[PDB]
Order: structure tokens, then C-alpha cells, then sequence
């Protein structure tokens, strides 16, 4: 007797899947979602490298520290990166006055020029 | 060179979620505190339902089918085989690719978002800012979970429809030129050669022809 | 939709090529993508292509063994990568796409093409 | 491998036909498609599913296919259907391929 | 469809049958027609104004909101404004796109 | 379920007069509405009606060409607007509701009705 | 007229409403009968101070 038969695909898949009715449940395709790695480094963003204070805070480079003259020199950057615990800022004791809006003032600025306003 | 930046390091992806940092720099994807969120677009795997043919009336899977999701196995006095039914699978693609396309589309929003600072004489504004983020970062992570685990459940049922209606379309083809076994087989009471096997996967099955010898 | 291929090359024998076909549309496609060359002179050859989903990939025979086709789904992009590249493997690279999820003989999208140059 | 005439010349307003001929694993036993090819251009499917037409070619390109050859015909020929035009099938036995005919390259006087 | 039966084994509808949703068309003898079929339909148009009814009174929320001002040495209060201000309009967009997609299927 | 009507009137003849009917309750109704009007000294006397979702609208042959009956779905509100004011249309007129989504004999809710005069 | 769902766009159907209003009449109107207060070329500031 001739025959015909109605029926689907399987494979070796082994990937599971959360269901509001069943957990796991192999299944034969999917796709992932979620991305959970990175490079581990400070890289470019367009093609412009980042301003790294280093041991200098936003204070210290924005007054003029006698240990961050070596920031002087890049005056473009992509973005501000800063250490958890910057250890110079103003050397010398005394009250900065509205410096979280200065920071938050500074955070959209792309490049400055430094210029002698009083020689 | 990286199209984003967090305190952590850059990424590459093009996935619509990650789950490394809160604070980003560029083109970033939307952060979340889930650890999985995978989307099913295949059938339940059985290389051993609302609607009852899968893992219902017709018990497994084959391995042996490896051009589509749905189709036949025929056997005659020329030999057997397995074949897939293009009309179906092109349906059933056309659907989850569409539905998967407008999952993406609808999470996509603003980027580019990093903290504020405040002094010792702030603490209220420091704490009504923290309340904003995690209330919105906690309704962005339900609204995902729930998407995710409400959508795998209709993509089972739409392939369970999809087989059961094949079969019935083949059954209402052959009427009475032949024997219903009940687990998704049919025996003809006539000789069925490759052309009348092709016609009956044609569509185009003749019943006045063929009835009973 | 529209196919668009990236830059012309000019590479030394021995090495390899890697080129990308960008399709317009949503990232996931639910049509078949092959890759065709064409030398001065001469008829279209075919490569090999790539099926949705599924991600099963077909070769020519002549073409066996150091061609490789893959896709990402996520951003809509396909990649050939061809290796051993001798001095007859100049010529133009389309990518085209077919009426359905299956590799036959009907293309109907055809993109522009790009050109390999081996000195 | 499928076989063509190498080249075909006509008057403007003749109408002229390009045969396609291989063997039983080719055309014998699948369906098959015409292209045309500009210079400077990608192909263009004309043919397809071995008698029908895609949405923008005129009623002037006809095909067919008998056993097993495969005959394409324009009708009205024009100046601007100087071209080069390709058959292509879906071989399958050993490992399935697609196969483009030799070429056939149209004249007009 | 899930079911089968329209663009299924019935191929298409009756622009004859005008007073429902749902129907028969008889012959005999004495001549043939189109009718409706009451209870169907009541039931049908049933549920669906009920489920328009309840999504009209779902979405419905306090208004009159307008904006504040901030001066020079106000950039992280305007900030905060806005971020809270484009959080609500992004989360509300998504819910009614989504439910809209949703109940149509 | 209750039927409000608009305001009484009191208009010249030859002009155009609008009246109103609010419904509680959901502003999407699975009921056809009717409008109904009694001169004194005198029986009921059906006007025209409307029908849920497919919004089609009948009217009797003594008021059909100067009656429209229309719907405002959102609000709940059903309109019927009357032309060619002549001296006998001063009459009270009511809003009544069916039992289903036809337009038939049976009407199980009444308005409380509002005067129109024409003199 | 056609609708959008999850598995298939434009489709089109026999019935069906529209929730979203796109139109206004560019004017300034009345609000539960009372005119507003324009200030035309003043601000709070000269309105309040009393600018001449
Ligand atoms: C991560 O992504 C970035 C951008 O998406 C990649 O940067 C590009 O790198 C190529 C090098 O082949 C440059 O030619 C491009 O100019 C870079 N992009 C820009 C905008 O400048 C970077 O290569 C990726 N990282 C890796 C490891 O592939
Ligand atoms: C399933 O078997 C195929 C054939 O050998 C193999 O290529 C593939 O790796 C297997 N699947 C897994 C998940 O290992
Ligand atoms: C899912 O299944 C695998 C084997 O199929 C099993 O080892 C695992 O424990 C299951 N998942 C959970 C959460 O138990
Ligand atoms: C930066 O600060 C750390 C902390 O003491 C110090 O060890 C290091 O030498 C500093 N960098 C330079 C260049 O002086
Ligand atoms: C299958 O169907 C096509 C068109 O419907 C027809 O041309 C062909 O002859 C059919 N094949 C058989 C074996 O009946
Ligand atoms: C919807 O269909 C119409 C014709 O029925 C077509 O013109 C239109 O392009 C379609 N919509 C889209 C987005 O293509
Ligand atoms: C308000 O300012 C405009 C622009 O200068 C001026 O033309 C107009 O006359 C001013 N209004 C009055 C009442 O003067």
C-alpha cells in the first residue's frame, strides 16, 4: 500500500527558552537579545581621542595646577575621562564657588582656546 | 575605534539590549538588570499545544527534513522520501521575521546620558535625581521581561496552527480514495505513482479520476 | 530594496578579500542573498548564498573550499571572503537577492557592483 | 553547462528568437529564467518560472520551453534592445548549482 | 488565521449580504438569497465594544501641565525637568503603540 | 441605562432645527437608536434610526429627504437634524433604544422627550 | 482602510476607528467663557513692575 505522511523538522539544538506556562523547553531557532561583554580600554569616538585628566580633577585643570601643565596642549577632545579619587585640584584651602554648575557648564563643551586676557 | 563608551570599556554590538553600564557614551543599546532574554523562532524541539498536533497527534519530529519547517514523507512502489511544503514555511518566515523587526523597532530612544554631581547642603536633589533612574530603569526592565516571555508564548501556538491546517488541507483533498490511520498518515486504497504523489503536494489532486480503482 | 556593496579593491596575489552587502529594510530579511561575479569578457558566475534563518550557506563547486559567506542579522549585512586570491580573480562582485528563503536560479534584485583587482 | 547561439542580429520591428539548449539534469527536469545585461548594468531578469514576467517588462519578451531547450522571443524590436542576454537554470544531481548559458549577443542594423 | 476559515477553506466574502457580519446564501425551488445570521453578530459586536470601551477608559490620566523657568545658574534643575518630562512621553508612546499592535491581532 | 435630551425650541418656519440624545454608560453602544415624535391629540409615529459599527441610517418615506440622523461615537451622542420647519412640526420628540443592533419594532428605553415649536 | 499588526502591515479591513486627533483652528480662544490675559509686548517683570 502506498503511503503519505504530514509532519515537521528537528535538529541537535540544545537552546532553551522562558515561557509564561513552562521553563526551559528546547526549541530549534532563536536569537540572543542581551549583550554582556566589552574590551576592557578607553578608545576613540569618531576618530578623536578623549581628554584623560589622570591625577588632576576638573579644578586643577581648569585653574591652572602646577602638576597639570602637560594638559595644556590638547585643547579638542571626544570626551572627559577622570579617576574615582583625583588627588589635585586646588592646591591651596579655600571654597570654589558654584562648581558642580561649572562641571555641568563644562560637560557640552568640545574645545576652548587658552588666551592671555591680561598680560 | 568604537561607536560606544562606558566606564567599564567600548562596545561593538548591534543587539537592542546590554546589561554592562547604566552610564554610556555614543550609540548605545538600552540598559536593563535582566541576564537572559532570548526569542524563540523555531517549534519545540522532539527528534524523538491550543491546537493539538504538535506533540499531540502527531508524536515527533523528523531529522531527516532539512529544507523547511513543515512538510511530507511519501512512500510507493518507487521508493520513499521527504520533502518540505515551500508555500507554508514562506508564510511562517514572512510572519516571525515581521514580528521580530517590529520588537526592534519599537525599543529604540535617546542615548548619551551621564550623572550630575551636588554638595553637602543637596542631599534632596541628589536623592529626587536617584529616584528618577531607577524608577525609569525599573519600568524598562519589566516592560522587556514581559515582552519577551508574552511573545514566546504566541510563536509556539502560530506553528502548531500552521501544522494542524496543513493537515486538514491534505485531508479534505483525498476524501474517500483513501484510509485515515489517525497519526498523520494516509494509505490509498488506489496506486498512487510520482505523479499522483506530486499532485496531492500540488494542490491539484484529481478525485473523480482516482476513485478507489 | 536596494543593495548597496562596499569599496573597489586592489589587493597582491596570495591574499585574501573580504566584502559586505548592506540591505535597505528591516535588518531581518526573509529572502535568500547570493554572490555572483563577472570577469571582463565573460558570462555571470555564480558563488554561493545564504539562507534566513536557518543559516545554511551553498557553494559552487569551483568555488569550494575558500569561499566563505556570513551574515549579521542584527545590522543587515552580509559578508563573502575569498582567500588564495590568484591573478584570474579580478573582476566584478554583485550581491543579489531572490524571490524567497531558497537558493535557485531566479534573482530580481540585482545591486550595482564592485570591483577586485589583482596585481 | 547550457548552450546558446553566440549571436543574433534582426531588423528594427522584426521580431527574433534565442534558444537555450543543455541536457535532462538542467532544463529536462527545472524551470528557467532570462536575463538581459546593458553595458555598465547588473543583469535584468526578464523571464521567470519558464513563461512569466516580472511587474515592468513589456508584452514584447515571450518565452517558453519544449523538452529541452528553452526559446526566448522579442517582438518590436527596438534600438535600445541591444543587449546581452543570459538563461539560467537550477542544476541539481551532484550538488546543486546555478548555471548561466553561454550569452547570446543581439544586434540591431 | 489560527482557525482556517476566512481565506481558509471559505476563499472570500459577500459583498450580497449587507446586514451582518456573518450568514448564509440558500437555493431552491423557489429561488435563492442571502441572510444574516442575528445571533453571531450580537455576540461579536458584544465583545468588541466592550473591548473598546475598556481601552478608551484605561488611558485616561490628569491634564493642564505647563512648563517652568530656570535662570543661569540653574543648568542641572532645567536638566532634570527635561530628562523627566522626555522619560513620561518616550514610556507612554511605547504603551499605546504596543497595545494598539496588539488588539488588532 | 438613561436617555437626556437637548433643550426645548422654539423656531420660524422654514428654518432648520437640531436636537441631541446623551446616553449613559460606555460611549460605544451595541444597540441601534430610534427617533420618535407625537403631536398632541395623537399616536407614536416613528422617524428613523441608526445602527452600531455599521453606522447605516433608516428613514420613513413621509420624512425621508429633510430628516439626517447622525452619530458622534466618542461622546455618545446621537443627532437629528430636521429641515423645512412647517407649522405642524411642532410635536414632542423622543430618543428610544432597541434591544439589539436592528432597527425593528420593539423599543425597551424612552427619553423623557422635548418640546419643538413652529410658529 | 488598513491597520497595522504584529505579523503583517497595512491589511486592509472593513471597519475600524481612529484614535489620534492631528488638527486645531490657530487661534486663541475662550475657556469656560473667560477671555485670557494677553500681554502683548510686556513680560511678567513690566506687567507686574508697571512699566509705563
Ligand atoms: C568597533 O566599532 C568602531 C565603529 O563602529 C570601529 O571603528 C572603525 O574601524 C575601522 C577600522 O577598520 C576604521 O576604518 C573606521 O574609520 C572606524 N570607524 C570610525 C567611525 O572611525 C572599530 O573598528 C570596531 N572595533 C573592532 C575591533 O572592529
Ligand atoms: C548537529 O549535527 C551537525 C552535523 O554533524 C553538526 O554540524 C552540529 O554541530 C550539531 N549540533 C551541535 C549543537 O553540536
Ligand atoms: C533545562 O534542561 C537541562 C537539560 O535539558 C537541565 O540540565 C537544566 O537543569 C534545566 N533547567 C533548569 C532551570 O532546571
Ligand atoms: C598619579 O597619582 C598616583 C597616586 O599617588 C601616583 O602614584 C602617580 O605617580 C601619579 N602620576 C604621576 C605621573 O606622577
Ligand atoms: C503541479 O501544478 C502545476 C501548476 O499548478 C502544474 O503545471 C503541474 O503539471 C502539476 N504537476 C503534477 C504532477 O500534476
Ligand atoms: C498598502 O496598500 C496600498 C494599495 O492597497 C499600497 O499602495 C501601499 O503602498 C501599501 N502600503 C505600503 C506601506 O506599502
Ligand atoms: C510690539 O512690538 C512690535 C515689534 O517691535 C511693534 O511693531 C508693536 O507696535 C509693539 N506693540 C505695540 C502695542 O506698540
Amino acid at each position: 500500500s502506498d503511503t503519505i505522511c504530514i509532519g515537521y523538522h528537528a535538529n541537535n539544538s540544545t537552546d532553551t527558552v522562558d515561557t509564561v506556562l513552562e521553563k526551559n523547553v528546547t526549541v530549534t531557532h532563536s536569537v540572543n537579545l542581551l549583550e554582556d561583554s566589552h574590551n576592557g580600554k578607553l578608545c576613540r569616538l569618531k576618530g578623536t581621542a578623549p581628554l584623560q585628566l589622570g591625577n588632576c580633577s576638573v579644578a586643577g585643570w581648569i585653574l591652572g595646577n602646577p602638576e597639570c601643565e602637560s594638559l595644556f596642549s590638547k585643547e579638542s577632545w571626544s570626551y572627559i575621562a577622570e579617576t574615582p579619587k583625583p588627588e589635585n585640584g586646588t592646591c591651596y584651602p579655600g571654597y570654589f564657588a558654584d562648581y558642580e554648575e561649572l562641571r555641568e557648564q563644562l560637560s557640552s563643551v568640545s574645545s576652548f582656546e587658552r588666551f592671555e586676557i591680561f598680560p | 575605534d568604537a561607536k560606544c563608551q562606558t566606564p567599564q570599556g567600548a562596545i561593538n554590538s548591534s543587539l537592542p539590549f546590554q546589561n554592562v553600564h547604566p552610564v554610556t557614551i555614543g550609540e548605545c543599546p538600552k540598559y536593563v538588570r535582566s541576564t537572559k532574554l532570548r526569542m524563540v523562532t523555531g517549534l519545540r524541539n522532539i527528534p524523538s499545544g491550543l491546537f493539538g498536533a504538535i506533540a499531540g497527534f502527531i508524536e515527533g519530529g523528523w531529522t531527516g527534513m532539512i529544507d523547511g519547517w513543515y512538510g511530507y514523507h511519501h512512500q510507493n512502489e518507487q521508493g520513499s522520501g521527504y520533502a518540505a511544503d515551500q508555500k507554508s514555511t514562506q508564510n511562517a518566515i514572512n510572519g516571525i521575521t515581521n514580528k521580530v523587526n517590529s520588537v526592534i523597532e519599537k525599543m529604540n530612544t535617546q542615548f548619551t546620558a551621564v550623572g550630575k554631581e551636588f554638595n553637602k547642603l543637596e542631599r534632596r536633589m541628589e536623592n529626587l535625581n536617584k529616584k528618577v533612574d531607577d524608577g525609569f530603569l525599573d519600568i524598562w526592565t519589566y516592560n522587556a521581561e514581559l515582552l519577551v516571555l508574552l511573545e514566546n508564548e504566541r510563536t509556539l501556538d502560530f506553528h502548531d496552527s500552521n501544522v494542524k491546517n496543513l493537515y486538514e488541507k491534505v485531508k479534505n483533498q483525498l476524501k474517500n480514495n483513501a484510509k485515515e490511520i489517525g497519526n498523520g498518515c494516509f494509505e490509498f486504497y488506489h496506486k498512487c505513482n510520482n505523479e499522483c504523489m506530486e499532485s496531492v503536494k500540488n494542490g491539484t489532486y484529481d478525485y473523480p479520476k482516482y476513485s478507489e480503482e | 530594496v536596494q543593495l548597496v556593496e562596499s569599496g573597489a579593491e586592489v589587493k597582491k596575489p596570495g591574499s585574501s578579500v573580504k566584502v559586505s552587502c548592506k540591505a535597505s529594510g528591516g535588518p531581518f530579511r526573509s529572502y535568500a542573498i547570493s554572490w555572483v561575479r563577472q570577469a571582463p569578457g565573460q558570462g555571470p558566475e555564480w558563488m554561493g548564498g545564504i539562507i534566513p534563518i536557518f543559516g545554511t550557506t551553498k557553494y559552487a563547486p569551483k568555488f569550494q573550499g575558500r569561499v566563505t559567506i556570513t551574515a549579521d542579522d542584527f545590522a543587515g549585512t552580509v559578508y563573502m571572503e575569498l582567500s588564495s586570491l590568484r591573478s584570474e580573480d579580478t573582476a566584478m562582485y554583485y550581491c543579489a537577492k531572490h524571490m524567497g528563503y531558497q537558493v535557485r536560479e531566479t534573482m530580481d534584485v540585482w545591486g550595482k557592483g564592485t570591483t577586485v583587482t589583482v596585481s | 553547462v547550457l548552450t546558446q547561439p553566440p549571436s543574433v542580429s534582426a531588423a528594427p520591428g522584426q521580431k527574433v528568437t534565442i534558444s537555450c539548449s543543455g541536457s535532462s539534469s538542467n532544463i529536462g527536469n527545472d524551470y528557467v529564467s532570462w536575463y538581459q545585461q546593458l553595458p555598465g548594468t547588473a543583469p535584468k531578469l526578464l523571464i521567470y518560472d519558464n513563461n512569466k514576467r516580472p511587474s515592468g517588462i513589456p508584452d514584447r519578451f515571450s518565452g517558453s520551453k519544449s523538452g529541452t531547450s528553452a526559446t526566448l522571443g522579442i517582438t518590436g524590436l527596438q534600438t535600445g534592445d541591444e543587449a546581452n542576454y543570459y538563461c539560467a537554470t537550477w542544476d541539481r544531481r551532484p550538488t546543486a548549482y546555478v548555471v548561466f548559458g553561454g550569452g547570446t549577443k543581439l544586434t540591431v542594423l
